[PDB]
């Protein structure tokens, strides 16, 4: 006879951890994405110093 | 009961690989082979049999073969996480490609190749007890997976014949493509997956793009999350042999209650819900609405409007918290609902089925854990739709005979390729006949 | 993508060349149909 | 109600305030008058110190 | 794809009141005061069905 | 880089108590 | 979602754009380096419409500068916020028209608009969603009038379906700086009334007038006037880039200002604008803007409209107000002057607000109306054109590049029979 | 017992976004979702200790939606409900009806079954738009012509809002408000009449706010909505359901165009001195100086009239009043109604908003009548579009949106024939 309310609370729960999850995962392509970009400032840095 | 699978080409092996992820992830099978617990709550011990078989002591090898002529797929699969769980042998690997062509994949390496697959597959069968069938993967789009993926089927259709047949095929989209040669190549495979499959389950690549555009509203899916929601749908359609419920089905059900004429058997798919973190805490998950959204075309794996068409029989497996009360009640709120219609020489066109065990999640993945979840596999006249408008775009590049010197170089004669196009003509009048 | 560069030249306009016609009035094709009857008649 | 039912129909404090004729007549909630003439003068306030 | 362990599960049963029994079953009974009935005394009213 | 966990006939192959 | 492309045509056109662009950069916030610098979370979410977010941080604009000589390029290049425009949308060439719409139109357009067209097309299909082309040039000029013309008939060519703005200065006698002025004005206009959806007429004396009377500047230079032409441009599209209470997009007050396609020339205004002394002794309520909005003196043409019929008109409120005060003062404004306003078309204003007023100020508007006075202006080139062309004066000029008499005939022909259609509405 | 609300344009989920806000305070919904059985009619209690609303805001340009999106109530709304566009019709009745409503309307009306679905015991529905602007109007109008052809005799509230005679903010609202109406006619169970320059004058005379914006407007409106929905909600002596105003007040099937007003409008401070009633409040919901359209029915003769009470009432002193209506002379009823009135009692007082300006007061009463100012109304209207229509202003734009001027004669016909009923009914 169907679920318990223990059941369903746990998956409400763990459902909630999966939220907080796919945030951290953006915050990580965020993070990613600034880690990719500083190198790239620092190779077009390097350009500007050959050109000299 | 033990079911084997098959993967054919280069989609046929990755959902595969997504397929057996999730096996390993629902019956708690380290990534080493063996089972650390004795716990399986699930429905019962012994569940893992029916695609594991327990070899040695404390050890489980999968119940497949993944085969494919080109060998980097392959060998990346050798070398990732899953090495020391499926058996070196029963992982294949040509030396060079098919190519997109239908003649180099079912007469140049197919004579090679599909020996050793056969005979593989052989002593797999023997070692099984009570197999229940073969479920074959493959992508008609590819060049592997259209020949020798036919090939394969014939030579399995020759040695067996009785026992069952479920090819979960890929088909090309009505614009989407990534091939040119891919209607040459799917009518030269529908040729011969009229007559030796079973029960063919098509999935479009278009209608899973919008889908996850819609519902997990991702923006950029890539064909890990395709692959994922094909295993899904897999496991859930398996799930009535691997664990118990209130109302189970096996494999011999689907052919049973689905296959009307042993000619019509091609199958819509779907499944709900579809549901990312956010909507599942915001939308309210009950039975009723959620057999409203598998028939909602919007939630279809195959893209097509069953508006036009006209329902045969459909199936609907419920997987976790399901009581048989509101299943009956959301059904005959279907029955007498008029936006859909049923064919009239068939009254009653529903078979239900129901597990008790909840779909699992993968933990990366962008689907939630649910109560409930549904599978809906269908029969209708969207598919003579679909395939009227893939011989139209076959017709407009044959009629100017473009690519066909590959074929015809490869062993492959023109003749070949009238008769395809008249075996389409005739299965879309059938089902033209059939649909009134 | 553009057309070639050799047929991106300019032509040269008219009096009345880019100012729409608005043809004659005249009863639609599709007519609004009355679902709800008329007001009945004050001396009936 | 003709529709639906929340309250009994011999809820004490209903009665206790129908039955007081002259509330029925005229009824006030002093206090949040007050307190919404205060909230009035105090929006008119802010406004004038923004225009300040 | 890496190594991954999947989220542990409940027994099926769980968060279910046990038949062991409070000596006295679940189903709440008739809460009621104690009156002396007319005539005869010890009588039981029932308050609240 | 993780051990994994032998049949015992595999794992005692030859070792033998003796009294 | 909703996109507009900037082009950028000629000497006046470039600076306009320059100062423009300088004043939607910190509208949202942004230094001049091309970083973020704002405070509040209001100024992200619509810069979609006119930058492209490039990498981390980097917001580059949306414009297409286009002109024959490299001096309003580097004029531009040298002051700040010049450094943010990106190097492959400078499209320039090495002659230079000279003041010569048949070189701006037929010689060197002929070579250059196929790469003007790749850089538009190019900054049109990065993006959704189209909104409308938003082009600033002259009516004087060669290589700003005659291309901007060219580019504006082969752009409505491509894309007819979407909105197109262009911010144009007309010439005056008094300020009379090309001598072939007419030749240039008449043509581009027998261009612009079948090509462009409609055109904001500005002119450069009632500029000085403004900077002479009103903000009562002592030396008003060019950056001012054209900081008054950029707060125009940034008072329209104010309600695309922020929330209001009465939105109004470009296609919104099109409709609502347009009767009959020809009649699309629109006099402009700005409020406030009050002298520093000044600023001390009114206060800032709606009355306080429309008195000033209304005036003859503060329009930004030379188009006295007490002298003709305001066929409709519209106004863009900017700041926290009440619209009961706005739609009250219109609807006063509209009963007191009653003869001013065509007699059948009731309720001749369309009015919009939005929450966000240009920083430093309370509360602004800009005006938009669309009346008949503007015949005054055209009739006050057409007859110029017409004295020069009984003697065919400076006609070999245009003629040598290939444009024919006929040519002139039409120009005149569309020049007179619109404002005869003018005179008729009127 | 549920009721849905559809806000088809700008100002229809402005209002939206005021009501929406009422009903959360009245029945103690926290912004983020949750409380800390009456709510049952607008709301669904999902998963767990959430209500997600049962409406849809629907619009073209994005930018009022993703305004709620990013207001406080991101949580409160399921995230599918808010339908948005990408380009505005931009007052453009053809644009809104024939080049967006064809892309916009089949995912609207997929969303309003599944919301159909899950509700059980329907009572109705109910719109929000005003007429004058093209989102509002176009789509609007496509919109109930293919909910009439999903449901056909469901009743939909029609709260329409129409544009002022002197006070306006478009100019070609003659155009949009007539080819509008040829459908709000024929396909609108019951509509209510809303100007603004009659709301202004009440914010201005009672409320005595010298400067109200639309945040004032749209307050006052929900607090009509929420008057004439409070008998589904809040358990009264007498409730009338949403089916009672189409039996008691609708007279001929094609007159349905109910004047509304509300009383007692009145401030903080002015309650003080005010001896409030329900004799004179009666009163007070019956002089054009606090009804919601500017119009005065006394050139008109009542058809019937609906009067919603809120608070501590009993059917004693309401009877008393109506009977002495019924015995001025000031204004009169039409001959052919012997009993024009119907009462009705709710127990729940009306609430107050953090930062609204309406008093808390203990009764109020929501008049809905029927009268012939009504059919002054049209004719006011349909003068100012035969003078731009005589020229044939603006027409360039919807013929370039693909439609004919056989619409502009047949909805002018309309309006025409519509006139003469009017005049007809009243004699
Ligand atoms: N759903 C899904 N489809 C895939 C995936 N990978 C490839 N496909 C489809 O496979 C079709 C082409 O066949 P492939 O599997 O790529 O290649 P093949 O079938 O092995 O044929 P060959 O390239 O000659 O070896 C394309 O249309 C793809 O859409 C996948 O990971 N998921
Ligand atoms: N009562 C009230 N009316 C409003 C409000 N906002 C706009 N309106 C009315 O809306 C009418 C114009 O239509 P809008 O709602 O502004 O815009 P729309 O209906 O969506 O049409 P589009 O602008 O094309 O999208 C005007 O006549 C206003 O009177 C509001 O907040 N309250
Ligand atoms: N508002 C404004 N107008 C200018 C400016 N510079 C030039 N103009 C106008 O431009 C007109 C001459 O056009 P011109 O710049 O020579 O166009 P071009 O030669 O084709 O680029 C004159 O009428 C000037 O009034 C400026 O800085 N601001
Ligand atoms: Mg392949
Ligand atoms: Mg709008």
């Amino acid at each position: 006879k169907g679920m318990t309310e223990t059941e369903k609370q746990a998956i409400l729960d763990a459902q909630l951890a999966q939220m907080e999850e796919k945030k951290a995962r953006r915050a990580q392509e965020q993070l990613e994405n600034m880690m990719y970009a500083r190198t790239q400032h620092d190779i077009q840095r390097a350009l500007q110093e050959q050109a000299q | 009961r033990e079911v084997i699978s098959i993967h054919i080409g280069q989609a046929g092996i990755q959902v595969g690989n997504a397929c057996w992820e999730l096996y390993c992830l629902e019956h708690g099978i380290q990534p080493d082979g063996q089972m650390p617990s004795d716990k399986t709550i699930g429905g019962g011990d012994d569940a893992f049999n029916t695609f594991f078989s327990e070899t040695g002591a404390g050890k489980h090898v999968p119940r497949c073969i993944f085969l494919d002529l080109e060998p980097t797929v392959v060998d990346e699969v050798r070398t990732g996480t899953y090495r020391q769980l499926f058996h070196p042998e029963q992982l294949i690997s040509g030396k060079e490609d098919a190519a997109n062509n239908f003649a180099r994949g079912h007469y140049t390496i197919g004579k090679e190749i599909v020996d050793l697959a056969l005979d593989r597959i052989r002593k797999l069968a023997d070692n099984c007890t009570g197999l229940q069938g073969f479920l074959v993967f493959n992508a008609v789009g590819g060049g592997t997976g259209s020949g020798l993926g036919s090939l394969l089927l014939e030579r399995l259709s020759v040695d067996y014949g009785k026992k069952s047949k479920l090819g979960f095929t890929v088909y090309p989209s009505p614009q989407v493509s990534t091939a040119v040669v891919e209607p040459y190549n799917s009518v030269l495979s529908t040729h011969s997956l009229l007559e030796h499959t079973d029960v063919a389950v098509m999935l479009d690549n278009e209608a899973i793009y919008d889908i996850c555009r819609r519902s997990l509203d991702i923006e950029r899916p890539t064909y890990t999350n395709l692959n994922r929601l094909i295993a899904q749908v897999i496991s859930s359609l398996t799930a009535s042999l691997r664990f118990d419920g209130a109302l189970n089905v096996d494999i011999t059900e689907f052919q049973t209650n689905l296959v009307p004429y042993p000619r019509i058997h091609f199958m819509l798919s779907s499944y709900a819900p579809i549901i990312s973190a956010e909507k599942a805490y915001h939308e309210q998950l009950s039975v009723a609405e959620i057999t409203n959204a598998a028939f909602e075309p919007a939630s279809m794996m195959v893209k097509c409007d069953p508006r036009h068409g006209k329902y045969m029989a459909c199936c609907l497996m419920y997987r976790g918290d399901v009581v048989p009360k509101d299943v009956n009640a959301s059904v005959a709120t279907i029955k007498t609902k008029r936006t859909i219609q049923f064919v009239d020489w068939c009254p009653t066109g529903f078979k239900c089925g129901i597990n008790y065990q909840p779909p699992t999640v993968v933990p990366g993945g962008d689907l939630a854990k649910v109560q409930r979840a549904v599978c809906m596999i269908s029969n209708s006249t969207a598919i003579g739709e679909i395939f009227s408008r893939l011989d139209h775009k076959f017709d407009l590049m044959y009629a100017k005979r473009a690519f066909v010197h590959w074929y015809v170089g490869e062993g492959m004669e023109e003749g070949e390729f009238s008769e395809a196009r008249e075996d389409l003509a005739a299965l879309e009048k059938d089902f033209e006949e059939v649909g009134a | 993508m553009g057309r070639p560069d050799g047929a991106n030249g300019p032509a040269f306009l008219h009096a009345h060349e880019k100012e729409p016609k608005l043809p004659s009035p005249g009863p639609p094709s599709n007519p609004k149909q009355k679902i709800r009857p008329p007001v009945p008649a004050k001396e009936e | 109600g003709r529709l639906v039912a929340q309250v009994p129909n011999e809820d004490p404090e209903r009665l206790k305030r129908v039955l007081d004729a002259k509330w029925r007549t005229i009824g006030v909630d002093k206090e949040t008058l007050e307190l919404q003439a205060q909230e009035k003068k105090d929006r008119e306030q802010a406004e004038k110190d923004r225009d300040e | 794809y890496p190594a991954k362990e999947a989220d542990p599960q409940l027994p099926p049963l769980t968060g279910v009141r046990s038949r062991e029994g409070l000596e006295l079953p679940l189903p709440r009974r008739s809460l009621g005061v104690e009156f002396v009935h007319k005539g005869v005394s010890d009588r039981y009213f029932v308050l609240i069905p | 880089d993780t051990a994994t966990k032998l049949p015992q006939w595999v794992e005692n192959d030859r070792k033998v108590l003796r009294f | 979602m909703r996109e507009i492309v900037h082009i950028q045509g000629g000497q006046c056109g470039n600076q306009i754009g320059a100062k423009f662009w300088e004043v939607v950069s910190d509208e949202h916030g942004i230094d001049p380096t091309g970083t973020y610098h704002g405070d509040s979370d209001l100024q992200l979410e619509r810069i979609n419409v006119y930058f492209n977010e490039a990498t981390g941080g980097r917001y580059v604009p949306r414009a297409i500068l286009m002109d024959l000589e490299p001096g309003t390029m580097d004029s531009v290049r040298s002051g700040p916020y010049g450094q943010i425009f990106r190097p492959d949308n400078f499209v320039f060439g090495q002659t230079g028209a000279g003041n010569n719409w048949a070189k701006g139109h037929y010689t060197e357009g002929a070579e250059l608009i196929d790469s003007v067209l790749d850089v538009v097309r190019k900054e049109a299909e990065s993006c959704d969603c189209l909104q409308g082309f938003q082009v600033c040039h002259s009516l004087g000029g060669g290589t700003g009038s005659g291309m901007g013309t060219l580019l504006i008939s082969k752009i409505r060519e491509e894309y007819p379906d979407r909105m197109m703005l262009t911010f144009s200065v007309v010439p005056s006698p008094k300020v009379s700086d090309t001598v072939v002025e007419p030749y240039n004005a008449t043509l581009s206009v027998h261009q612009l009334v079948e090509n462009a959806d409609e055109c904001m007429v500005l002119d450069n004396e009632a500029l000085y007038d403004i900077c002479f009377r009103t903000l009562k500047l002592t030396t008003p230079t060019f950056g001012d006037l054209n900081h008054l032409i950029s707060a125009v441009m940034s008072g329209i599209t104010c309600c695309l880039r922020f929330p209001g209470q009465l939105n109004a997009d470009l296609r919104k007050l099109a409709v609502n200002l347009i009767p009959f396609p020809r009649l699309h020339f629109f006099m402009v205004g700005f409020t406030p604008l009050t002298s520093r002394g000044s600023q001390q002794y009114r206060a800032l309520t709606v009355p306080e803007l429309t008195q000033q909005m209304w005036d003859a003196k503060n329009m930004m043409c030379a188009a006295d409209p007490r002298h003709g019929r305001y066929l409709t008109a519209s106004a863009l409120f900017r700041g926290r107000m009440s619209t009961k005060e706005v739609d009250e003062q219109m609807l006063n404004v509209q009963n007191k002057n009653s003869s001013y306003f065509v007699e059948w078309i009731p309720n001749n204003v369309k009015s919009s607000v939005c929450d966000i007023p240009p920083k430093g100020l309370k509360m602004s508007a800009t005006f938009i109306g669309n009346s008949t006075a503007i015949q005054e202006m055209f009739k006050r080139v057409s007859e110029q054109f017409t004295a020069m062309f009984r003697r065919k004066a400076f006609l070999h000029w245009y003629t040598g590049e290939g444009m024919d008499e006929m040519e002139f005939t039409e120009a005149e022909s569309n020049m007179n029979d619109l404002v005869s259609e003018y005179q008729q509405y009127q």
